[PDB]
């Protein structure tokens, strides 16, 4: 440690006169640096994750550019923000899930994983040597007694369970659209969940999508393993939506 | 004018992507005295110029002994030179004890660079302010290596470091094409003539301000001081 | 403008940026240009190596390392950091081979080294690395592969890459190649030609071309180009300059 | 003396063994892993699944072998998630060998590993006490390892059908168990399509 | 303040009286005296898995409590059994409070196994563990050296041979509750009697967990 | 598991007015079997000192390597080669460093002193040493010391005596070698020659 | 390697050549070391003094010690005797001499007999039961007059006017007990010591104001 | 497997009231087979986690864990008082389990304690 | 705790290099069912190694030595390990492991051909090392060393075919002592060639 900067704004362990930490808020602002948006919707018997896919160069290999990861055999993920921080947090989550399984003899639940990640992330807020990671994590999975589950955690260390959440630049508009849809009706099948998840992003960004511009991952009760849809299936869903 | 904030530590990058403390440490090499090192097809020679505090004090020694086939020359600080010399000696001793073979100069200099890179990245440290010239002999023949405070090393055929070494470098570059055929004589003479270019035009080289170190095919590292240097100085010309 | 928030690697700008990492990435553009092109059956590297003085040997301070029996590496930026990262990569490959008894896949090695690089941009007791590098490999069951890692810690797969002072012109020149349907023997000449075109002689006195490939010709091994092929490629590039 | 003659600690005879018998036999499409029963028990499963297509059988101290199996299952699952591919039997065998060799002076553990992978097909490895790692066409361990070795070696032939391999393994295990006991013999056939377990009684 | 202390102390077991006791016991045996001994329990215990629950039996209480759906029986050294059961019960209560739902049998089995293996079998406690959770009824058998074993019926104690013979003679998969109770009672008597019945119909797995009373 | 093995050998040392003689056999054995018939046990340390050790072979090798490393360290630190007495004191300290797990080696040091006369030192596996005029060690020391005691001399007569002592001792010992090596330390340097047995 | 240097605790995991639970880590450091001094931990023929007899007594004019070398000259003003293991006696008395010289250099005044005996006893007491065997009599003269102490490896440390250890201890002790006298001249003391050591079955020392001398 | 773990007699040539009642021979060997195993449980567990994590993922993970531990273990009370170890327990994963180190021989109620300055000097390495 | 002997390893020196023969048998104790395993290692272009004793330690040393060779050849500076360097490293490793009462139960034979001169060394678990024209360790160590010693004493200089025939006849005598398969390796100017099993 080389000391702590002086000011109500330049360090993590210094309270403002009004009683608020500003480095945490700046870490929150750091999420919008990527420029992408993510939407997660929970159905009657399924959970769906949809996100953008931007490939600017032509010499890039599009196979190696992705934002959907896999924690365990039955837990998915999607990250928004700084790429390196997202990957580091993914590795930490994998290690924590493996340790829980070894110690307790059965698979870790989604809420337990989210709580563990949030508890680890809170410690960086109360010490002068470490800094928060600029990313947010959304997990999906299926419980035994309960159905699908959607969870989200933020750099401040706060986590909650939702019915339909979003993150990124267009979070507010996505939240309003999802609120209207859920208030209207919630009983959805597998086809309806994917359709509404795609429609939210389409109508918020005002873009007619293409099969190679999005990536989708689903979890269903019949097949509880995380699965990433292919270009043909994405195109079929898009054609059905257009018709 | 705008540099005052970003030149107080080695853990801070300047807005132009430069570490100013490394460049400041590289300037301590030019605070010493000139040193010249060259090599031929068989031998490797080090020549150094010694200074004295006063007429009643012995001249400081510049050429040290590392092993039976490796020797170094110093230009810069002194404590760093002593620490590096201790490290070199320990590594050579351990290698000889374990494998019953001499330690190759390339491996030794790689170890030096790896050790020196560390204090330029972490807090609470400063870079080594010393530059070395290494002459050795192994299965690949003679070798001359140069070390920098920025943890950089080069494989040279003739090099000069210290204060006002540009003249020596110019002479070595001009006379580079004749080094690989000379025997020990005229090779020590080429080195001495190169070193003589760092002096004012009025004064010359005596036997109390020059040191010579030679290592060869079947001759171990030896240091010639004081009266042992006269045979090499007999044949020099009158500074043409 | 990030004045006041750019003295440590653990400080966030009011718009959510870390400026020390940005300065470290800016530092890479102070060195010469290195390119790498992936083709149908191999990967070939090329580095424009400046000459400091005539007193140095032929093989001094190279910029192409042998990480493993099947992996090459090309660097740009501060040299000492490049040596340190090469040592790290060698250690990782050796550890994997010792643990599991077969050659490490390229993607795993890239991930390991990228995470190690990223770990330095989190604490105030150290500073970010100041060098970028590329990795290349080939195997019968996987094919050619190429990756890049930058000081922030982000890695990606590429069909053709360029790092250094003049990456923009090099990328423009590369983007006019159908590298998917050619062979290493036909890519060495193109690499040499691009390097010669990009080089600027007004601000740089002289340079020496450095080349090496890995692929089916070398039977899955990273090797230096033979001297005659280097001479032929240089002659072709010089003729094409006219 | 002990210098020029190169004496050996002879791990396998540290204590007398009166346990069950375990065998793994390779056939064309995969591998067949079996174990017999020979106080209480008779309703116990002696086959421990390590992964979806990898199994193992244990010999020696119960607690030590169970702890080793738990740790190996941990490490293999973590590695498979990291590399994003189905695991190889060689990796599991190496993971067993590391701890079976480092703790040779503290634990009494003998492991045999059988499984299937898409790269090399059905494989069977032996890691006896001491840390040795050798791949074999057929592997025998336990108590009848000396009683039935000659018969198994003489009778064994090259890759046969799954049913013939199951019959051969059952015959060898029955001859091993009726040395002079129990009545329950458990078998498992591992192939690409999946494991196929069955129990023979009476 | 003591003048001979350099570092702060720690907790856990203490090994101060090891050598002193080692020589004292030898001297007392040589001169022929008596020293206090450790209390032991050796009464027979049993258990069986019927259609939709677990039945545990003991002879004279001796059936420990680990959770509303998990119970255990012990044989060996009384103090070790009590301590291990209490520690596992507290840890499982913390786990249930954190996770918000009833625990599982495999979790208790794993904790007990790892503890007993950690202490190298010097803590003598042979246990019979049984319970029911969302997956279904389960029954285990743990040993002092840290080796578990899953069976449909187990017996421990001095008179376990007759009980095992009775179970081998008259066991049938998926029997009724009364038949299981009668079988356990007869097996215990073949070697008063206490019976514990954990049934799926008396447990709700769709409600948030609340702390019970003790 | 015994970490000690006995190997045969026999060493001798005679100190003169301006010379020193160290001799030894050249056999390596393990009681019954014969390892090699060519293995001298005399090692040259500097231009004026020689050491001869016998016993367990691995300990002998380790001791010689440690001694050479320490000699190099002293030469680097003090800018001069160290004398015989300093070597003896350093070896005594090194030997006592392992009192509770000793080296199974018997050493004899011979060479010249500062004044230019012969010097002989004899040690024990723990480190006790003293200066003598002639000393015999090894397996056959017990049956060889009385002969020397009942029998300073010049170089030629001392060599004659050494030759007859070893030729008489070899025929009555089961560990003596087939060749004899003699190292002569004088003011002009060191020379050595091998005598067949 | 800068992140690993910050953590001021070198673990085997952070070093090179690590794989599995162990690896090529214990086979890396095989050098001969740089500088230290320390006895090795516990796991042939050891020279021991068996047929030796010693004698020592103090009187008005100093301390006279005789024996049958077997007497260690620690200092010009301090004397010692060995009995048992020669190597242990030599090593520990060399350490005692070094300690006495350090004390004299620091304090500009010679050490006393009591302090030296206490230092030797403290050094040899740490290894009780390990296997050390030594018995020493320490003679000297300081500001409080002549001194005489007996130190062994069992922690014993006693002071007296007459001591004797050896094979012929009983006879010589009886002789010099019969012939003892505090107010004794130097010549009669020499005669008594010679007669006692003769009847025990010849060296002879004499400590004075300004250092010991050799008589015969 | 976390509980299974895998020539230092210096001579002063590099106060007896402070230290006493100790001999090298008795401390040469342990008194019980479980003594060293219990004294070094946490160290062995950390070593095992570091080994597996380094073998599977790489060098970065154990280095980051050690850096976090060192950073969080520098804001404690002075050694003559008792600390709570909240964030260290959270990072280490022992925030929801109770062992035998917590209910036996409470360190917060120890029967011996030395001088403050002496402990602070000993921790710094001066003594 | 009980001890059993190890398999036999033979070695002779001829004009152009060295010849080494080793037994294919697993072990003489309860591990007799692990048949048909090789015990001959090729280190580099001018060094080969034969082992006799415990197999796990042999595999561990094989791993370490192969990794060291790969590490040295990656640099490509023109320096390689000579047979004497391997001999010294093995001796130091054995002694260091022995000093901690955790030895490596092995008895190695090293042969090589560098600079036009052959090499033949011997290392055991206690750190005893030497060089001899012929070596023999294992079950018939005392029944084969004098035979090879006298045969080489009669003719100090031997050819390749004569050395191979002598090794074959010694192995035949050893099998005739107690009643199958073996393999032979040779180091010369061409390199290390291994032929087997026979």
């Amino acid at each position: 440690s080389r000391g702590s900067s002086a000011g109500f704004d330049r360090h993590i362990t210094i309270f403002s006169p009004e009683g608020r930490l500003y480095q945490v808020e700046y870490a929150f602002k750091a999420i919008n640096q990527g420029g992408l948006t993510s939407v997660a919707v929970r159905g009657k018997d399924c959970a769906v994750i949809v996100t953008q896919k931007k490939v600017p160069d032509k010499l890039l290999d599009s196979s190696t550019v992705t934002h959907l990861f896999k924690i365990t055999e039955n837990i998915g993920c999607v990250m928004t923000g700084m790429t390196a921080d997202s990957r580091s947090q993914v590795q930490r989550a994998r290690y924590e899930a493996a340790n829980w399984k070894y110690k307790y003899g059965y698979e870790i639940p989604v809420d337990m994983l989210c709580k563990r990640i949030a508890d680890i992330s809170q410690v960086y807020t109360q010490n002068a040597e470490m800094r928060p990671l600029g990313c947010c994590m959304i997990l999906i999975g299926i419980d035994e007694e309960q159905g699908p589950q959607v969870y989200k955690c933020d750099p401040a260390g706060y986590y909650c369970g939702f019915k339909a959440t979003a993150a990124g630049v267009k979070q507010t508009e996505s939240t309003s659209f999802l609120e209207k849809k859920v208030k209207k009706k919630f009983d959805w099948t597998f086809e309806q969940t994917v359709e509404t998840a795609i429609t939210c992003l389409s109508t918020v960004l005002s873009i007619d999508f293409k099969p190679s511009e999005i990536e989708v991952g689903v979890v269903t009760v019949e097949n509880p393993k995380f699965r990433i849809l292919t270009e043909a299936e994405i195109d079929a869903h898009l054609v059905a939506l257009a018709e | 004018m705008f540099r005052n904030q970003y030149d107080n530590d080695v853990t801070v990058w300047s807005p132009q992507g430069r570490i100013h403390q490394i460049e400041y440490a590289m300037e301590a090499v030019k605070q010493g005295s000139a040193t010249v090192g060259l090599k031929s097809k068989t031998h490797a020679v080090l020549v150094a110029l010694k200074r004295a505090q006063s007429e009643l004090a012995a001249h400081q020694k510049k050429i040290l002994h590392v092993d039976n086939h490796i020797g170094i020359s110093i230009a810069g600080l002194t404590a760093d030179a002593r620490l590096l010399c201790n490290f070199m000696r320990q590594e050579c001793l351990d290698s000889r004890f374990v494998f019953d073979r001499p330690l190759p100069v390339s491996r030794l200099v790689s170890l030096i660079g790896s050790k020196t890179q560390i204090p330029t990245q972490r807090y609470g440290r400063r870079p080594y302010g010393v530059g070395l010239l290494i002459a050795g002999y192994d299965d690949m023949g003679p070798h001359i290596f140069q070390t920098c405070p920025s943890a950089n090393y080069f494989d040279c055929r003739a090099m000069s470091i210290g204060a006002r070494s540009q003249s020596a470098r110019t002479y070595l570059e001009r006379h580079m094409s004749e080094f690989m055929e000379c025997n020990l004589n005229e090779l020590v003479k080429h080195g001495l003539r190169a070193l003589r270019e760092t002096l004012p035009a009025e004064q010359d080289l005596t036997t109390k301000n020059v040191s010579i170190g030679i290592v060869g095919k079947d001759l171990e590292f030896t240091i010639y001081d004081d009266d042992d240097v006269s045979p090499f100085l007999e044949g020099l010309e009158e500074r043409p | 403008i990030g004045t006041g928030y750019d003295l440590s690697a653990s400080t966030f700008s009011p718009d959510g940026r870390v400026f020390q990492v940005e300065y470290a990435m800016k530092a890479v553009e102070n060195s010469s240009t290195a390119i790498g092109i992936r083709c149908k059956d191999g990967v070939v590297f090329g580095v424009e190596k400046l000459v400091l003085s005539k007193l140095y040997e032929e093989g001094s301070n190279k910029r192409l390392f042998n990480v493993d029996r099947h992996v090459g590496m090309a660097v740009a930026g501060l040299l000492a950091d490049a040596r340190s990262l090469a040592d790290i990569a060698r250690e990782e490959a050796s550890n994997f081979r010792s643990n599991f008894g077969y050659n490490i896949p390229l993607k795993h090695l890239a991930d390991r080294v990228a995470m190690y690089v990223h770990a330095y941009t989190l604490y105030s007791a150290v500073r970010p690395f100041g060098c970028s590098f590329m990795l290349g490999s080939y195997s019968v069951n996987d094919g050619a592969q190429l990756y890049m890692i930058d000081p922030s810690g982000v890695s990606y797969g590429y069909w053709g890459c360029a790092i250094g002072k003049a990456r923009q012109a090099a990328k423009t020149e590369i983007e006019k190649l159908q590298m998917k349907e050619m062979t290493c023997r036909d890519i060495v000449k193109e690499v040499a030609k691009i390097i010669y075109i990009v080089h600027d002689e007004v601000k740089d006195k002289a340079f020496e071309l450095e080349l090496s490939w890995v692929g089916e010709l070398t039977n899955g091994r990273h090797e230096i180009v033979p001297k005659d092929i280097r001479e032929e490629a240089e002659k072709y590039a010089k003729e094409s300059l006219k | 003396a002990w210098g020029p003659e190169a004496f050996t600690p002879d791990w396998e005879s540290r204590e007398v063994s009166t346990g069950t018998t375990i065998m793994a036999v390779q056939f064309d499409g995969g591998v067949v892993l079996g174990a017999d029963s020979r106080i209480a028990n008779r309703v116990t499963d002696k086959l421990t699944p390590i992964h979806d297509r990898i199994f193992c059988c244990r010999s020696g101290s119960a607690a030590d072998t169970q702890a080793v199996a738990d740790a190996v299952t941990y490490q293999l699952g973590f590695h498979s998630i990291e590399l994003n591919e189905p695991p190889l039997v060689h990796t599991a065998a190496s993971l067993f060998k590391e701890m079976c060799y480092r703790y040779r002076e503290d634990l009494m553990a003998g492991i045999i590993i059988a499984g299937w992978d898409p790269q090399e097909g059905g494989q069977g490895y032996s890691v006896p006490m001491g840390g040795m790692m050798v791949r074999q066409s057929f592997a025998i361990g336990g108590s009848g390892s000396s009683y039935i070795y000659g018969y198994v070696d003489a009778t064994y032939r090259e890759g046969m059908t799954k049913e013939e391999c199951l019959q051969f393994t059952a015959n060898a295990l029955a001859l091993a168990m009726e040395r002079d006991s129990g009545g329950v013999i458990r078998l498992a056939a591992i192939a690409e399509s999946g494991v196929e377990r069955q129990v023979l009684l009476g | 303040a003591a003048v001979s202390v350099y570092a702060p102390p720690v907790g856990g077991f203490s090994f101060d009286n090891c050598r002193r006791n080692a020589v004292l016991e030898a001297d007392f045996a040589k001169r022929g005296y008596k020293l206090p001994k450790v209390r032991k329990t050796g009464t027979t215990i049993a258990g069986v898995v019927y259609k939709d629950g677990i039945v545990l039996g003991a002879d004279t209480s001796k059936i420990h409590f680990i959770s509303p759906n998990i119970y255990c029986c012990g044989a060996g050294t009384a103090a070790d059994t009590d301590m291990t059961t209490q520690l596992i019960s507290s840890n499982l209560e913390l786990h249930s409070l954190s996770t918000g739902r009833l625990p599982r049998v495999v979790t208790a089995n794993r904790m007990l196994k790892q503890m007993l293996f950690r202490y190298q079998g010097y803590i003598g406690a042979a246990l019979v563990l049984g319970g029911v959770d969302v997956t279904g009824p389960h029954l285990y058998s743990i040993y002092p050296h840290g080796s578990t074993d899953k069976l449909p019926y187990v017996t421990m104690g001095s008179g376990s041979l007759a009980a095992m013979a009775v179970f081998e003679d008259k066991f049938r998969p998926d029997m009724e509750e009364e038949e299981a109770k009668n079988l356990v009672s007869e097996a215990i008597a073949a070697g008063n009697i206490d019976l514990c019945v954990i049934s799926k119909n008396k447990l709700d797995f769709l409600r948030p967990y609340t702390v019970p009373n003790k | 598991f015994s970490p000690y093995v006995f190997n045969g050998g026999t060493i001798l040392a005679i100190a003169g007015e301006d010379f020193a003689i160290v001799a030894s056999d050249t056999r390596l054995s393990e009681g019954f079997s014969i390892h090699t018939r060519d293995s001298p046990k005399c090692y040259k340390l500097t231009d004026k000192t020689v050491i001869g050790c016998s016993g367990f072979h691995g300990d002998c090798l380790t001791l010689t390597k440690i001694i050479e490393a320490r000699l190099k360290m002293y030469k680097h630190s003090n800018n001069k080669a160290m004398t015989t007495g300093a070597i003896a004191a350093m070896l005594s300290t090194i030997l006592y460093s392992r009192r509770f797990f000793p080296y199974y080696v018997y050493n004899i040091i011979g060479g010249l002193d500062e004044e230019g006369k012969g010097a002989v030192y004899s040690f024990d596996p723990v480190g006790s040493y003293q200066r003598d005029s002639f000393k015999a060690g090894g397996s056959a020391s017990a049956m060889l010391q009385p002969l020397l005691d009942n029998q300073p001399l010049s170089l030629d007569r001392a060599m004659r005596l050494v030759k007859d002592v070893f030729i008489s001792a070899a025929e009555r010992d089961v560990y003596t070698g087939d060749a004899l090596r003699i190292c002569i330390v004088t003011k002009e340097g060191i020379r050595e020659e091998t005598v067949s047995l | 390697m800068a992140l690993a240097s910050v953590l001021e605790r070198p673990l085997p995991v952070n070093q090179r050549g690590f794989f599995g639970l162990g690896g090529r880590a214990d086979l890396l450091d095989l050098g001969p070391g740089s500088l230290s001094d320390g006895l090795s931990l516990a796991a042939p023929g050891i020279e021991m003094l068996h047929g030796t007899t010693t004698l020592a007594f103090k009187f008005r004019h100093g301390v006279i010690v005789a024996a049958d070398k077997k007497v260690i000259e620690i200092n010009p003003y301090l004397l010692g005797t060995m009995a048992g293991g020669a190597a242990d006696c030599s090593f520990w008395e060399r350490l005692l001499a070094r300690q006495c010289r350090i004390y004299e250099l620091r304090n500009k005044e010679r050490i006393s007999v009591a302090a030296a005996s206490k230092l030797l006893a403290n050094m040899v007491y740490q290894y009780k039961g390990m296997g050390l065997s030594m018995g020493t009599m320490i003679c000297g003269w300081d500001k409080r007059g002549p001194g005489l102490y007996y130190v062994d490896s069992e922690g014993n440390r006693i002071s007296g006017a007459t001591f004797s250890v050896g094979s012929g201890s009983v006879y010589a002790y009886g002789v010099m007990d019969r012939g003892y006298s505090y107010d004794l001249e130097v010549e009669q003391a020499y005669d008594l010591a010679r007669r006692a050591i003769y009847q025990a079955t010849v060296n002879l020392y004499h400590v004075r104001e300004d250092g010991w001398i050799r008589v015969s | 497997m976390n509980a299974r773990g895998l020539d230092s007699i210096p001579v002063t040539e590099l106060d007896l009231l402070r230290k006493g009642f100790s001999c090298v021979k008795n401390e040469l060997l342990p008194s019980h087979p479980l003594e060293l195993s219990e004294k070094n449980f946490q160290l062995n567990q950390d070593k095992m986690n570091f080994s597996t994590l380094r073998n599977i993922q790489g060098l970065f993970a154990p280095l980051k864990l050690q850096m976090e531990f060192k950073a969080v273990q520098q804001v404690q009370r002075l050694p003559f008082l008792s600390s709570s170890n909240l964030s260290l327990d959270v990072l280490r994963g022992n925030d929801e389990t109770i062992g035998f180190e917590d209910i036996l021989n409470d360190p917060s109620q120890s029967e011996v304690m030395g001088e403050p300055h002496l402990m602070v000097e000993y921790k710094l390495g001066l003594l | 705790n009980p001890m059993v002997t190890g398999t036999s390893v033979l070695g002779v020196k001829f004009e152009g290099g060295v010849v080494i023969a080793a037994d294919m048998l697993g072990s003489y104790g309860s591990l007799a069912r692990f048949r048909n395993i090789s015990r001959i290692m090729r280190v580099n272009n001018s060094t080969m190694l034969g082992a006799s004793g415990d197999y796990a330690d042999f595999q561990y040393l094989k791993q370490v030595l192969g990794q060291m060779v790969i590490d040295e050849e990656l640099l490509g500076d023109g320096h390689s390990y000579s047979p004497r360097a391997i001999h010294s490293w093995l001796t130091r490793a054995m002694y260091s492991r022995r000093s901690k009462m955790n030895p490596l139960w092995n008895t190695m034979v090293i042969g090589g051909y560098a600079d036009g001169e052959s090499f033949l060394g011997y290392v055991d678990m206690l750190g005893v090392a030497y060089e001899a024209p012929s070596l023999a360790t294992g079950y018939g160590a005392y029944l084969a060393q004098p035979l090879l010693r006298e045969v080489l004493e009669k003719q100090p200089v031997l050819s390749q075919t004569e050395a191979r025939d002598l090794v074959e006849r010694c192995m035949r005598v050893l099998y005739y002592r107690d009643a199958n398969r073996f393999q032979t390796a040779t180091v010369t100017e061409k390199g290390v060639e291994i032929e087997g099993p026979l």
